[PDB]
RNA sequence: CCCAUAGUAGGCCUAAAAGCAGCCACCAAUUAAGAAAGCGUUCAAGCUCAACACCUCCCAAACAUAUA
């Protein structure tokens, strides 16, 4: 599911890509979005490999790595997984998500006037 | 004579001795001129500087322009230019002595007012042509009446009897404390850390 | 530029502690 | 009276007058 | 509250009128976050404390009316404006990248072309800065520059 | 480097940590401040002195008019001894109450003028207002009575 | 705009919203740009009559109703 | 539109106090002299009048008039032909009470010029209030 | 947000300069609008304000939530 990740703040439209093809004037400068609707796979993947201690031992460990866009994973890695790790971040829910209970247990803070418009 | 009178580019008595630029005529707080004298309103420079000539002429003209004289008199504090700074020729090497007397100087100050007002004015009223007067300076300026001085003092005094850090400026250089006088001047033990070089801190208790 | 980060200054207070005390033992 | 609050009233008119100068 | 029923007729017709919970914690606080115990310990996580300020079609309600300190109106204004953009509030519609945190409008920044040197690095806005006086039960604070 | 310079010179590495240790804190309450709880006489005794003047009071919603407009009917209400009053409501809330009169403090609000009278010369006064195609009556009060504007055309017929 | 027949009970328990509604712009104020309409008001939950000259018949009880909301309906039905 | 001057009856039609500042309007200044005579006419000659005239949009004419003025009424009637320049402490005129009283009753009559208060001291103490303005002493 | 009549086109100088080309007084009417604080006109007429009535190519990657 690296199509679903979720940068916090103007990051989507701040941060920003910058690679050389070695050519004059080859200078491309791509901000996170653009990439993001490039290659799905790019944002967490640079994420990584600018993560990895910078030596050689670190393209084995990005050929380690199996990044898919999706919910769809192929059978052969299925058949291969362990342990599913916690997500990091805990997703806070939406107001369709809530329950009636946790809406009813929450108060109204308070009293509108009897005559106002919204 | 309700009008600022015209201030001259150097006395008619000339200074024939050249002076070493003394820059602790800059540093630090100002004990002359520092409160009102039959004013009202004033520049307090909050900060030092130089004054040459033609900063003279911007607050004599660009303050008898806006001013009424049946309504308000002003006073120059700061006295006449009496500083001789030099300059060698131009693209001239190194030595051969002090460069000839260029141009004169009066040195401010922080904590000096430089021209009082007077009159039957309101601090509103003159708020504006000496906050352009006041940008128009060298040094950090602001126009200042009697009851924002002792308004801005008074603040002061609250900020250095209500501040919860246990650790001040006075207690840590006076005290020796962190054997930090090899790191501050002899003048930071009097000046209590509020001026650094020329400039001040008004938020630093 | 060098900036005065969070480790510096609880250094430095901790070190103006002991001076603090060190100022009090040698009041008496 | 009736004309010493219009007095004090066109004091203070007379007052943002000389404030509304360099506005 | 009261609607504008309209069909050529117009009528006004008061329906439905709430009423905030009968015991405040804080009776004699200001706020109605004042009131109850609210003054740092809200984010734009919690939605149930932010529709309550809410027009129906998403837009803050104003300080008179809701009677907010005028700082919480300002933070309950920045969190709405941080929850909307999170995707929290979807039934606050008139009639895609996963965002939270962000302070400023989407559609208005401009890249960081030349993030500056380390000594002058221009950050990137996480959050905002609103929200600094919350309670953080970490020990390191909130960080508002990423 | 001199020590007066014409830049804020850089201090000294234990310099700024002294700065930035010895920097001001505020203090902090543990709850917010803020979050913790002659022409009015002139008017009390001018209009009071109205109020018993008058046996018979009305008065309208005269904001609709223009300053010769309320010229015209400033001298056709002068024709009459009646009298016409521009004063704030926010006073005259209070002089109901005071002048017992609880059926006319549901009367007083918005933009109006008194016309206090003694001898009516309301329906000439609605025979100039007839032929202004607005600006209603709204009801008086005659000797501690209220007047609707049926009142109004039962006692000015 | 021909005709607004501007009704309210004041006799009853007062609505300002139509009452402001009459001093602010059923007065000779916009009558002194829109020549044509013809405002009348009578005096006794409140009542407005709006006749268009063309094809309509606007009928507003304003007693919950607020002024903005009636002035700006009434100018949405003006631009039509 | 409204028009407002300060035209005497003295000569009708000058040129400058009514040809250029009618000339927007669009104006016929014979019937205005003509009229303006009649009013001429009708009262003492020689003096300042001032118009209320409104040009309809239906473009006639419909010039009403008051009393004469405040200016040469009180310098005439004090006798001053052109007024004091400071008239904060220079004076020519010394003008008794019951002189201001006697021309006080044929002032407060007119509607154009809306001196229309009923007591007395409302309007004497608004010219005595001209009469400091002037140089005119209020003798008595 | 409004809201603006009247002594008056304040006197003198000025072709007239009217609150607004300058000097001086700057009183006054209603309940209240300055002999006027900004546009504006040769001058005017018109617009607002105070006050009344509602009130060479960027350069660690990154990350706001777990107890110091
Ligand atoms: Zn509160």
């Amino acid at each position: 599911n690296t199509r679903h990740i979720a940068f916090s703040g103007n990051k989507w439209e701040q941060k920003v890509y910058s690679s050389h093809t070695g050519y004059p004037g080859g200078f491309r400068q791509v901000t996170a979005a653009q990439l993001h609707l490039r290659d799905p796979v790019a944002i967490v993947k640079l994420a990584i490999y600018g993560m990895l201690p910078k030596n050689l031992h670190r393209r084995t460990m990005m050929e380690r790595l199996h990044l898919f866009p999706d919910e769809y994973i192929p059978e052969d890695i299925l058949k291969n997984l362990v342990e599913e790790l916690p997500q990091p971040r805990k997703i806070p829910k939406r107001l369709d998500e809530y329950t009636q209970e946790e809406i009813d247990a929450f108060p109204r803070l308070w009293t509108p006037p009897e005559d106002y418009r919204l | 004579k309700p009008k600022l009178r015209f201030i001259e580019r150097a006395p008619l008595v000339p200074k024939v001795r050249r002076e070493p630029k003394n820059l602790s005529d800059i540093r630090g707080p100002s004990t002359e001129a520092t409160e009102f004298t039959e004013g009202n309103f004033a520049i307090l420079a909050l900060g030092g500087g130089y004054l040459h000539w033609g900063h003279f002429e911007m607050m004599r003209l660009t303050i008898n322009r806006s001013m009424d004289p049946k309504n308000m008199f002003a006073i120059w504090r700061v006295p006449a230019p009496f500083k001789p700074i030099t300059r060698k020729s131009v693209g001239h090497r190194m030595g051969g002595g002090k460069g000839a007397i260029d141009h004169y100087v009066t040195p401010v100050k922080a904590g000096r007012l430089v021209v009082e007002m007077g009159g039957r004015c309101e601090f509103e009223e003159v708020q504006g042509f000496l906050d352009q007067v006041a940008h128009k300076l060298p040094f950090a300026a602001k126009a200042v009446s009697r009851g924002t001085l002792e308004k801005m003092r008074k603040d002061q005094e609250e900020r250095e009897r209500n501040n919860q850090n246990p650790w001040t400026f006075e207690r840590i250089a006076t005290a020796n404390m962190l054997g930090i006088r090899k790191v501050l001047s002899p003048y930071d033990l009097t000046h209590k850390g509020k001026y650094w070089g020329k400039f001040y801190m008004p938020k630093r208790v | 530029p060098r900036f005065v980060s969070l480790r510096a200054k609880q250094n430095m207070i901790r070190r103006l502690e002991i001076e603090a005390e060190n100022h009090y033992w040698l009041s008496m | 009276s009736r004309e010493y609050w219009r007095r004090l009233r066109k004091q203070n008119i007379w007052r943002h007058n000389r404030l509304s100068k360099n506005k | 509250f009261r609607e504008v029923v309209e069909t050529t007729i117009i009528e006004g017709r008061i329906t439905a009128t709430p009423k905030e919970s009968p015991n405040p914690p804080n009776p004699s606080g200001q706020c109605p976050i004042c009131r109850w115990n609210l003054k740092h310990k809200y984010n734009y996580d919690d939605v149930l404390l932010l529709s309550q300020f809410i027009r129906p079609h998403g837009g803050m309600l104003p300080r008179k009316i809701t009677g907010l300190c005028q700082e919480e109106h300002r933070k309950i204004e920045e969190c709405v404006k941080m929850a909307h953009r999170a995707g929290l509030l979807p039934n606050h519609r008139p009639r895609q990248l996963n965002r939270y945190l962000t302070r400023w409008a989407p559609g208005s920044v401009k890249p960081i072309y030349k993030k500056g040197p380390r000594w002058n690095r221009v950050r990137m806005p996480v959050g905002s800065p609103l929200l600094r006086d919350n309670v953080c039960y970490s020990r390191t604070p909130w960080k508002l520059y990423h | 480097s001199k020590a007066v310079t014409r830049h804020r010179r850089v201090m000294h590495f234990q310099r700024q940590k002294l700065m930035a240790v010895t920097e001001y804190i505020p203090p902090k309450p543990a709850i917010h401040p803020s979050c913790l709880p002659g022409l009015i006489r002139l008017l009390r005794r001018e209009i009071a002195a109205v109020f018993q003047d008058n046996r018979m009071i009305a008065v309208c919603q005269n904001v609709a008019l223009s300053a010769e407009d309320k010229l015209l009917m400033r001298h056709q209400l002068r024709k009459h001894k009646i009298l016409m009053k521009v004063f704030p409501n926010q006073v005259l809330k209070p002089f109901l109450e005071d002048s017992k009169y609880q059926n006319l403090l549901p009367l007083f609000v918005g933009h109006n003028m008194l016309l206090v009278s003694e001898e009516p010369k309301v329906k000439e006064m609605v025979r100039i207002l007839r032929t202004v195609p607005f600006l209603p009556l709204l009801g008086g009060c005659i000797d501690d009575t209220i007047l609707s504007r049926q009142g109004f055309i039962n006692y000015s017929k | 705009v021909k005709q607004v027949r501007v009704q309210f009970c004041p006799f009853e328990k007062n609505v300002e919203s139509t009452r402001t509604f009459l001093q602010t712009v059923s007065s000779e104020k916009v009558r002194s740009t829109n020549l044509n309409c013809s405002v009348i008001a009578d005096v006794r939950e409140p009542c407005v009559d709006v006749l268009f000259g063309d094809g309509h018949r606007l009928i507003m009880r304003g007693a919950h109703l607020t002024a903005l909301e009636m002035l700006t309906a009434f100018a949405s039905h003006i631009r039509a | 539109g409204v028009i407002r001057a300060i035209v005497r009856a003295g000569l009708a039609m000058p040129g400058p106090p009514l040809g250029p500042v009618l000339g927007q309007r669009g104006v016929s200044i014979n019937q205005f002299c003509k009229e303006f005579n009649e009013r001429t006419k009708d009262i003492k000659e020689g003096i300042p009048l001032p118009t209320k005239i409104l040009v309809k949009p239906d473009r006639t004419f419909e010039i009403k008039i008051g009393q004469p003025t405040v200016s040469y009424f009180l310098k005439a009637a004090a006798g001053i032909e052109k007024g004091a320049r400071q008239t904060g402490k220079e004076v020519a005129g010394l003008v008794t009470l019951k002189h201001v009283y006697e021309i006080a009753r044929i002032k407060a009559q007119d509607e154009a010029f809306a001196l229309q208060d009923v007591p007395l001291s409302s309007v004497v103490r608004s010219i005595i209030g001209s009469a400091r303005s002037l140089g005119i002493r209020v003798v008595k």
